[PDB]
């Protein structure tokens, strides 16, 4: 028993008791609990239905039945001590807590005859997690990951912290000057803007409006909410902005209060350096870390579990058809018949039949004619008895067995068993008026026989099916989160959004079923910040317990994103890497088996191939790409654009001089130089011509032979990838074909929502402004059509497209949701439960097969990486390990003399400065952030006291490393050169700050910038940061196509769209346009991150109206805008998202090395130490030391590079002498070889005689030596 | 009197630095050219303000001057920074500071 | 308003008692069903025959067009369809005005 201790068992028979079905009607008796807390109906001050009041009296009847178990495992166990031993485990803590919790509330609500006392009890279903220990193994796989990211995580707070420090310092109490109208306290707005600031004679937008004044006292642009005015409010908007959902809308906001020509720079840059940089490292790290995770688990035995059952499955169904034509083998016409269908033949004539149907179901479309909804009768009438005539045969032609066997012949029984049973049903009279609805859905199956077609991805769908026990668990433990947040959400913010207003706030927190969704709305990450400004505002405001509702909020994206990236990029980083190992398994499989049955001319070209001749003509391409990006898109009259024609017909004459003098001496690429030169001169229709003029950039790409590789290797990634865009593209298909059938007709709606069809919604009506009833404007009513529709499956299917990148995703939904009838109006809350078929496209397209899209790419480029072999005597840890060794160079520490300076010296190199310095700068942060807006005069007087008195402390710790380092020593270290950089521009901004009372905001953020000093005694996030920084900056090619894509696009968009009219109420405004080159740029960007890039692109679609200061004949205002628009802004999402994928795989592949290196062994990690020790022997390099300070090495090192815990007298001692080293003179033996040894007895370890085998691997595998070795051969 | 003045003390540096094999000293002398860069920017800014309360504006001999030297001292200064500190490490071995 | 409370419990009420049911979403709902409920209470008037046709006299109050102080005398005309043969009364509970 081992007790250790115990009362007898007088009742101790407790251990008895809890045998098989306890475990499981305790598990029985919490997910009742769980519907209990789902029903719940939260009402609004203090108001209850009578389910509400029964449910109040099912808690204490829960509250009991776990309580009498926590009560009788106190009683199993034993006494007290067991109590601790208990409070170890994990799940009893979590079991007692809620339970104690639960009869803590119970008893303070009894007496009082609490509501945020109620809402421990969400925390219920942890409690689920406990009774399943096949659940309990996947949450510690989710935390075991978090380590490797946590120098990620805390180099996202230090990036949060400068900008938000930096942004409050620059925007700081400026946006508080809206537009109002004269003598009012209404704010005047146009009909779809939102309130935005003003400026009275500044930079920003001055009013516009007929009867506007621009006055202060406006609280700011989101009620509030968003804006830069101390350091909680900053930095909220800060971490908003870096989730790359709602930093337009600040960006603007900031230009139009402080103006136009600065802040983009602050915005721009901290996307491209918040998100984007972090996202690739954050998915660097993790990928590294399932790579190890891989290697622990394939070198231990599991690649044998999945070899085995996949080829003990291949051998039993090539036993049982052994089998299966031996019983099985009554006329010889019937296997004539069967030997016919095995031939080829049929198989292109079972691809004509199911191409009927494709088409038959593209046909379904709204308002359709008479005649092809008969056709469509016909023709499935005749397919369903051709679909019953191949299955007969089928089934009566190889065999009523082995048809049972197959993956798609099971499902070709399904088709015509239920084509038949709905041709039987209408046909009895029971169409059942939902039915001939429900029954026609079913017909839409027949599409999906093309999927055995595939043979392509038949290894990986096989791999994914028996992976379905995998699948399913992490997707669990996700769903059990949607589920205790949207109970918390409930709890927050159930019954609080009764606003006065009349909008409607429809992405609440009411039901159960509508707070999931609200839930999965803001981890998609949709438009979640709108969803947060509801609860601030259901609360109090702006105030102090307002907006802690926000941590709240926070924590659902962070901390929900983080079980997205191991749920669906473990499935794409494991399961197809199983996937692809076994189809290079199937690949030495292939190869094996088909052996068996086998067994003046010269001048001119010189003058050309002349380097200096190259430099002349790229500086003409520098200048001629300039000239296609200073045009002015809407005046064709302008000086600038005659002058800079006058630069056309300048560059255009010598790119043919070049034309001309290659063809003197020559005889793809080629024809595109010809191309250019011609369109010039051409173009001196001639409208389409010009677009074709911007390509003049892309033959640049020749002249570089790095820019020559790169479209080859894009090129390339479209040849291995172009399976999976077609499965994906057959299931959008699938989908919209879908939704069509389901919403077809019913996107209509009133312009007044009370007029239910198109024949009342005719006249005009009454609008009321904000909610007021005495203030009414008559509008006139039309039936409008709702621009994102499923009413053709070309139609169906571009919504679908746009819900995939999760832009306008939520809208969509909505109007789902409200669908009415076939051409009628909508209705609140009709049909909720059609959130069901837009939630399952996500998690099918946008989650779980662009996952397998990246986690594509990655093993295609690991095997780029690997395809490469190796088999040498010296695997991958040697040769990170040898030829580093080889290649190494001492460091450098300049210990002077002359004692005075030995002082001083002494003195700054301790660790009681770094700790005083690295002290003082987390007081100048503190110091910083302090900063408000209406701040007092005392306070601002000591805000000018402290900056003053921070400066000549920093200003003193320079000197005393001038002194010591004798300066020659202090610019050699580049951290001595950017702390020289931001001392002496902090002293002039004392200065221009002082002459300023005696008698420039830029010189204040070199205040703000010595925080990134503390970047210099962290040494996880420094490694962190080289390592990308130095990839990037060795991969500049990869990120110039994307320049260039932009380039290219940026062009095209001021010459089509540039004419639109800068109305606001529209979203081509006066901050997003395409009128200059700079703008069209910005508003690509906008496009990359996704922020109303379909409301762009609506925008733009021929019906929009011209500008005035454009020039066409009149009554034709509304003529510009074109539909070409539909194209590109479809080709721009997904150029640049292949090219964004290109650009992250790139990166991760280059550095493979730091990511799955797996610190336990060794790295070069040990081998910076070695040198750092080093370097207290060596002032200066000089190659060799003493020997009397080699022993006084090997003391400093850590053991898996050196010598133990241990005493050296034994160990250290003999192998230093034992193990090989050079001898020269007493006290001289090199750096470049005491580490060899050094190193070669860690690892590479050998015997005697073979000195010369190390050397002699150490010049074939390795880079070339360089005559190195020499020392390090001997 | 900043962005003048700045400027002379960055010349000593850098003229300094070309003789005596030191090559050090020429990483202040590009901090003093991006300040002498943006201590005219301050002044551009400052003489916006000057024209905007004071009819009208146009600059066509010295601010485009100005604006031409701004952009040449502060990117002829960032790049020198550049070109003068050591390089991104590119290799595991590597270390800034490194030996030569 | 526009929410998602039961209505079928007081659909039985108006039901019961002869009443009528009205929804309101909106502002410009109000107008329209806080009038009509007269065409609830004209039914016994209308079928009261000719005795309900009597003249009554307004208020004094400010003319429409702007004419001065005016009273107005009142007669409801009743929806008579069919009358001859009783054919119908489906509508014909209401006033034409
Ligand atoms: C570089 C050039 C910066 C120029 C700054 C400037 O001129 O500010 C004046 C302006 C001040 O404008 P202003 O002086 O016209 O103020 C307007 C006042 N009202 C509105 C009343 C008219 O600053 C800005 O408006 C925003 C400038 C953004 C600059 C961003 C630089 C920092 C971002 C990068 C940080 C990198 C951190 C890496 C970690
Ligand atoms: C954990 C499991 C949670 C299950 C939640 C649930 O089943 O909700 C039931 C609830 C029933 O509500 P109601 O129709 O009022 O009936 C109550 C009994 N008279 O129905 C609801 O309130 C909505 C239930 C939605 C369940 C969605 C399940 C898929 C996610
Ligand atoms: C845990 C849940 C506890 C709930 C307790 C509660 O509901 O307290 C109400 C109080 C609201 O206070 P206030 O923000 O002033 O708004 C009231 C209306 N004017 O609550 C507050 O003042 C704000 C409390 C914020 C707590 C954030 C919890 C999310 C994490
Ligand atoms: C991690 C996120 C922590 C967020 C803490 C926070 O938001 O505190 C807000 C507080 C605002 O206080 P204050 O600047 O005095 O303004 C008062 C009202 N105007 O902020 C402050 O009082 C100043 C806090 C400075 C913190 C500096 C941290 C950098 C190291
Ligand atoms: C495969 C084909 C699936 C088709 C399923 C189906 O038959 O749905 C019909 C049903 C009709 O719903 P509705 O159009 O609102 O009509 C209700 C009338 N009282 O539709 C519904 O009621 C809601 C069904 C949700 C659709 C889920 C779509 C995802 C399918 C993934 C496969
Ligand atoms: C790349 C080139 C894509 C071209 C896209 C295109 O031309 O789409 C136009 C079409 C318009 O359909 P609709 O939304 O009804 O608008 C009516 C007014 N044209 O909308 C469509 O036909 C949408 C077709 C694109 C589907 C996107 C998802 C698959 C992408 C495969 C590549
Ligand atoms: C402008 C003046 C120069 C600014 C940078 C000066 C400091 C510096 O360049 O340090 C480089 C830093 C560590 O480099 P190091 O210690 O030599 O180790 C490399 C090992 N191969 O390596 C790194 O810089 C890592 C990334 C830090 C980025 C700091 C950005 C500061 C500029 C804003
Ligand atoms: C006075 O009462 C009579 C009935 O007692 C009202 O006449 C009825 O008016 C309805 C209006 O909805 C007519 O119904 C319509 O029938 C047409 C077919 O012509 C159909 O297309 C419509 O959908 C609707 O069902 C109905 O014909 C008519 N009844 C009779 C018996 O004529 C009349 O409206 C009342 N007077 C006034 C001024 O309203
Ligand atoms: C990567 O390209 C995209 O940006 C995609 C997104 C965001 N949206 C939609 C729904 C896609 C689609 O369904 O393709 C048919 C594409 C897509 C994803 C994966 C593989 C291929 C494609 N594709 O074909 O464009
Ligand atoms: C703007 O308002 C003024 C004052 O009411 C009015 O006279 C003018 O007509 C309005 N704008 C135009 C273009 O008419
Ligand atoms: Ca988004
Ligand atoms: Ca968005």
């Amino acid at each position: 028993f081992c007790l250790t201790l115990q009362n007898p068992l007088r009742k101790a028979c407790i251990s008895i008791v809890e045998w098989k079905p306890f475990e499981t009607i305790i598990l029985l008796t919490i997910f009742a609990n769980c519907v209990a807390l789902a029903v719940y109906l939260p009402m609004p001050e203090d108001d209850n239905n009578s389910l509400n009041l029964g449910l109040e009296k099912l808690e204490y009847f829960f509250l009991t039945v776990f309580s009498i178990e926590a009560a009788m495992k106190i009683i199993a166990y034993g006494f007290l001590f067991h109590q601790d031993a208990y409070l170890r485990s994990g799940w009893n803590v979590l079991d007692f807590i809620i339970v104690f919790l639960g009869v803590f509330t119970a008893i303070l609500e009894q007496v009082n005859v609490v509501k945020a006392l109620r809402a421990f009890r969400v925390l219920r279903p942890l409690r689920l997690v406990s009774g399943v220990p096949s659940l309990q193994v996947v949450l510690n796989s989710i935390f075991k990951a978090m380590l490797p990211l946590f120098h990620i995580a805390l180099l996202v707070l230090f990036m949060v912290i400068i900008y938000a420090i930096i942004g409050l310092e620059l925007f700081k109490g400026k946006m508080h000057k809206t537009c109002y109208y004269i003598g009012t306290d209404i704010v005047a707005t146009v009909e779809n803007e939102k309130p935005s600031p003003c400026a009275r004679t500044g930079s920003g937008r001055p009013c516009t409006i007929n009867g506007s004044e621009c006055r202060g006292g406006w609280p700011g642009p989101n009620h509030g909410i968003t804006h830069f005015d101390n350091f909680g409010f900053s930095m909220l908007t800060v971490y908003q902005c870096i989730t790359m959902e709602g930093w337009t809308d600040v960006l603007y906001w900031v230009n139009d209060a402080i103006g136009n020509e600065w802040p983009w720079i602050y915005f721009v840059t901290l996307i491209l350096l918040g998100s984007f940089f972090i996202l690739n490292l954050v998915l660097g790290v993790l990928s590294g870390e399932f790579t190890k995770e891989r290697e622990k688990a394939k070198s231990r035995g599991t690649f044998q579990k999945l070899r085995e059952k996949q080829q003990l499955e291949e051998d039993l169904r090539g036993y049982m058809s052994w089998i299966t034509q031996g019983e099985v083998m009554n006329r010889v016409f019937r296997w004539k018949c069967h030997d016919l269908v095995k031939s080829r033949v049929f198989y292109w004539l079972v691809i004509l039949i199911v191409a009927l149907n494709t088409l038959s179901i593209a046909s379904e479309h709204h308002n359709q004619p008479l005649w092809l909804t008969h056709l469509q009768d016909i023709a499935n009438r005749v397919l369903l008895s051709l679909f019953t005539i191949e299955m007969l045969l089928k089934m009566y032609g190889l065999g009523l067995r082995q048809y049972f066997m197959s993956i798609f012949n099971r499902f070709d029984c399904f088709v015509v068993c239920s084509g038949i049973l709905e041709l039987l049903l209408v046909e009895s009279g029971a169409m059942t008026p939902l039915g001939i609805s429900v029954l026609r859905c079913i017909r839409l199956l027949r599409l999906f026989k093309i999927t055995k077609y595939w043979t392509s991805l038949s290894n990986l769908v096989a791999s994914l099916l028996n992976s379905i026990r995998s699948i399913a668990s992490l997707l669990l433990l996700l769903f059990l989160f949607i589920i205790i947040f949207a109970l918390l959400g409930m709890q927050l913010f159930g019954g609080r959004y009764d606003f006065e207003d009349t909008e409607v706030r429809r992405s609440n927190f009411d039901n159960f079923p509508q707070a999931l969704i609200s839930v999965f709305q803001v981890l998609t990450g949709e438009d979640w910040n709108s969803v947060m400004y509801n609860g601030i505002m259901a609360y109090g405001g702006p105030s102090y317990p307002g907006v802690l509702v926000c941590i709240y909020f926070i924590i659902l994206f962070v901390c929900g994103n983080y079980i997205l990236l191991n749920v669906f990029l473990a499935i794409a980083v494991d399961n197809l890497a199983e996937a692809e190992s076994l189809t290079s398994a199937q690949k030495a499989k292939a190869e094996e088996r088909k052996r068996r049955k086998m067994s003046v001319r010269v001048l001119c070209h010189r003058i050309v191939n002349a380097t200096w001749f190259t430099n002349f003509i790229l500086l003409f391409i520098l200048l001629s790409s300039a000239a296609l990006a200073a045009e002015d898109p809407i005046r064709a009259e302008s000086v600038r654009n005659q002058i800079l024609g006058y630069f056309d017909i300048a560059f255009t004459s010598v790119f043919t001089v070049e034309i001309v003098l290659k063809m003197t001496t020559y005889g793809y690429f080629n024809i595109l130089d010809l191309l250019v030169v011609a369109v010039s001169l051409i173009s001196m229709v001639v409208k389409i011509l010009r677009v074709l003029r911007v390509l003049r950039p892309l033959r640049a790409i020749n002249r570089a032979k790095g820019l020559k590789h790169v479209v080859q290797c894009v090129f390339v990634a479209i040849r291995t990838i172009g399976n999976i865009v077609l499965v994906t593209t057959l299931l959008q298909f699938m989908f919209a074909c879908i939704g069509v059938q389901l919403f077809k007709g019913k996107f209509f709606s009133c312009n007044d929502l009370s007029k239910m069809t198109e024949e009342e919604c005719r006249g005009y009506y009454y609008v009321y402004k904000d909610g007021d009833p005495t203030q009414m404007e008559l509008r006139p009513r039309q039936w409008i059509h709702n621009d994102f529709h499923f009413d053709n499956v070309l139609s169906a299917m571009m919504s679908l497209f746009t819900v995939s990148t999760f832009e306008g995703w939520p809208q969509l939904l909505y109007r789902a949701i409200d669908s009415n009838e076939e051409d009628m109006g909508p209705v609140y809350n009709n049909r909720v439960e059609m959130a069901i078929f837009f939630i399952i496209y996500i998690i099918l397209i946008a989650f779980f097969m662009m996952n397998i899209f990246v986690g594509f790419v990655i093993v295609t480029f690991q095997e780029q990486g690997e395809t490469e072999y190796k088999n040498c005597e010296l695997d991958k840890n040697q040769r990170q390990c040898v030829q580093y060794a080889l290649k190494a160079r001492p460091l450098r520490c300049y210990i002077p003399k002359n004692p005075y300076q030995y002082q001083v010296w002494y003195v700054v190199t301790s660790s009681y400065f770094e700790y005083l310095m690295f002290a003082l700068i987390m007081l100048n942060t503190i110091c910083l952030g302090m900063q408000h807006y209406h701040q007092s005069e005392e306070m601002n007087h000591i805000s000018d006291i402290l900056n003053v008195a921070f400066t000549i402390i920093f200003t003193l710790e320079m000197i005393l490393k001038l002194l010591a380092f004798k300066a020659r020593g202090y610019f050699g270290d580049p951290w001595n050169v950017f702390d020289f950089l931001i001392v002496i521009g902090s002293i002039i901004d004392v200065i221009l700050s002082e002459i300023d009372t005696f008698l420039s905001a830029f010189f204040r953020l070199f205040r703000v910038m010595r925080l990134i000093k503390l970047l210099s005694r962290a040494e996880g996030v420094r490694t962190l940061l080289w390592t990308f920084i130095k990839s990037f900056q060795a991969l500049p090619y990869v990120a110039l196509l994307i320049v260039m894509l932009f380039f290219i696009y940026a062009v095209i968009g001021m010459q089509m769209f540039g004419k639109i009219a800068l109305v606001d109420g529209t979203q081509i405004n006066r901050n997003n346009n395409f009128q200059t080159f700079p703008q069209a740029v910005l508003l690509l960007f906008r496009c990359a991150t996704g922020e109303a890039w379909q409301e762009i692109l609506l925008a733009c679609s021929y019906g929009k109206l011209c500008d005035p200061e454009s020039d066409y004949a009149p009554g034709e205002e509304y003529t510009c805008g074109t539909n070409f628009a539909y194209y590109y802004f479809i080709s721009f999402y997904m150029l640049c998202a292949f090219l964004i994928i290109n650009l992250f795989v790139a990166v991760i592949m280059d550095n493979f090395d730091y990511l799955t290196r797996d610190w336990s062994i060794l790295g070069p990690h040990h081998l910076d130490e070695f040198k750092a020790i080093w370097a207290e022997y060596d002032p200066e390099a000089k190659g060799r030391i003493k020997h009397l300070d080699v022993v006084t090495l090997l003391r400093r090192i850590q053991p898996p590079l050196g010598f133990g815990k241990f005493c050296p007298h034994r160990v250290a001692c003999k192998r230093l002498v034992g193990m090989n080293m050079p001898l020269n003179s007493d006290g001289t033996v090199t750096f470049n070889a005491t580490l060899f040894a050094l190193v070669r007895t860690a690892l590479k370890i050998k015997t005697e005689g073979n000195f010369e085998q190390a050397n002699e691997e150490l010049r074939a595998i390795i880079k070339k030596i360089w005559k190195r070795t020499s020392m390090k051969l001997l | 009197v900043f962005s003048l003045g700045f400027l002379i003390m960055g010349t000593i540096c850098a003229l300094m630095a070309f003789r005596k094999k030191r090559d050090y000293l020429l990483r202040p002398a590009s901090m003093f050219y991006v300040f002498a860069g943006l201590c005219l920017f301050v002044s551009l800014e400052v003489m916006r303000q000057s024209v905007k309360r004071m009819i009208e504006y146009y600059y066509s001999w010295s601010f485009a001057c100005a604006c031409a030297a701004f952009v040449l001292l502060f990117l002829g200064g960032i790049s020198l920074l550049l070109f003068s500190l050591p390089r991104m490490p590119q290799n595991p071995w590597e270390s800034c500071m490194d030996a030569e | 308003g526009q929410h998602n409370y039961d209505r079928g419990p007081i659909q039985w009420m108006a039901c019961e008692n002869k009443g009528y049911y009205y929804e309101i979403p909106s502002i410009g709902a109000i107008r329209i069903n806080t009038q009509e409920y007269l065409d609830v209470l004209g039914r016994p008037m209308v079928l009261a025959g000719d005795k309900a046709k009597q003249v009554q006299w307004t208020n004094v109050y400010l003319d429409a067009l702007e004419l001065g102080l005016v009273i107005t005398g009142t007669l409801p005309v009743f929806n008579i369809t069919g009358q001859f043969e009783n054919k119908t009364n489906l509508k014909n509970q209401l006033i034409l005005g």
